[PDB]
């Protein structure tokens, strides 16, 4: 049983909550919910920021405690895209690290009122080196795909720093 | 360039090493104490070290240096060259200097396993340390000594 700390991060009305709630009660504040991904058996804690994030000693906690973030615009509010850099330069900040795990989540992909171009949240995804995925909280489209997608960024990340021969001298100098 | 060009001339200016040992790390027997400043760029230096500290299982390397000029991350950069093959690459890091101040500083230096041990005849007089000092990013000297073991 691994445990997986996950934080959902976004501009206020992107559908962090809604997004959380239907990957945990499967329909249209943190939560443990037991989950499997590829066979393996995972605890998800899952904090939706919605409530904490105005709140500096909260924010940072979670910033510190999360292990990934799925970080959320809503693709018919070209600001809460314009945002994502704000949330990911802070993360970065707080954990002082240039690689933390982490998942673009374009959601309200059922609108056809779209504002922001998939090609342009791909392009924004690639230039972090981090997938991006497009969701609908209301059709359930894409929500395991996003939250086990991050899982899997923190399973690699964690293999890399369990692996990353303490070396000794053969001179003494 | 020269605007730390000079600013690592000042620290060089201010810098000096007083003195150098080599202690057995288990029982804190001095093995080997420096003379000549081994730390002065431009020449080649020469250490002749007793032949036993390759048989220590650690040895306890410190050194003894003053600085008028503050520094925040002082920092050595060892490469040890075997017969001009690069043999061990170390970074030791010491920190925030206080101006005008004269620090101990001490690390500590593991022996190989005995299986990748190479003998001090094969050693001594092919070992060249070339060593860059460093305050933080910036280069303030180049040095090098060449090990022979006695
Ligand atoms: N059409 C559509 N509406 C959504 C979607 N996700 C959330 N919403 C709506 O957008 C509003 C904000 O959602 P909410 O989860 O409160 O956003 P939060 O403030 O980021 O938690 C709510 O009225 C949701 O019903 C979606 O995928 N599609
Ligand atoms: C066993 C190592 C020997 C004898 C020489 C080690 C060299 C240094 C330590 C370099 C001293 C240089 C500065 C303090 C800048």
């Amino acid at each position: 049983g691994t445990e997986y700390k996950l934080v959902v991060v976004g501009a206020g009305g992107v559908g962090k909550s809604a997004l959380t709630i239907q990957l945990i009660q499967n329909h249209f504040d943190s939560y443990r919910k037991q989950v499997v991904i590829d066979g393996e058996t995972c605890l998800l804690d899952i904090l939706d920021t919605a409530g904490q994030e105005e709140y500096s000693a909260m924010r940072d906690q979670y910033m510190r405690t999360g292990e990934g973030f799925l970080c959320v615009f809503a693709i018919n509010n070209t600001k809460s895209f314009e945002d994502i850099h704000h949330y990911r330069e802070q993360i970065k900040r707080v954990k002082d690290s240039e690689d933390v795990p982490m998942v673009l989540v374009g959601n309200k992909c059922d609108l056809p009122s779209r504002t922001v171009d998939t090609k342009q949240a791909q392009d924004l995804a690639r230039s972090y080196g981090i997938p991006f995925i497009e969701t609908s909280a209301k059709t359930r489209q894409g929500v395991d795909d996003a939250f086990y997608t991050l899982v899997r960024e923190i399973r690699k990340h964690k293999e890399k720093m369990s692996k990353d021969k303490k070396k000794k001298s053969k001179t003494k100098c | 360039m020269s605007a730390k060009d000079e600013r690592a001339r000042e620290i060089l200016r201010g810098f000096k090493l007083n003195w150098m040992n080599l202690r057995d790390a288990e029982t804190g027997k001095i093995l080997w104490q420096g003379t000549e400043d081994l730390s002065v760029p431009g020449v080649e230096h020469e250490a002749r070290v007793p032949k036993k500290i390759l048989k220590c299982k650690a040895v306890s390397r410190e050194l003894n240096f003053s600085s008028t000029e503050q520094m925040e991350k002082f920092r050595l950069e060892q490469k040890v060259y075997f017969k001009g093959q690069c043999l061990e690459e170390w970074f030791f890091e010491f920190g925030f200097v206080i101006p005008n101040s004269t620090n101990t500083w001490q690390s500590l230096i593991e022996a190989a396993p005995e299986s990748q041990m190479m003998p001090a005849s094969v050693l001594t007089g092919n070992v060249i340390i070339e060593t860059k000092f460093f305050d933080d990013d910036l280069l303030v000297s180049t040095s090098r000594v060449r090990l022979f073991y006695v």
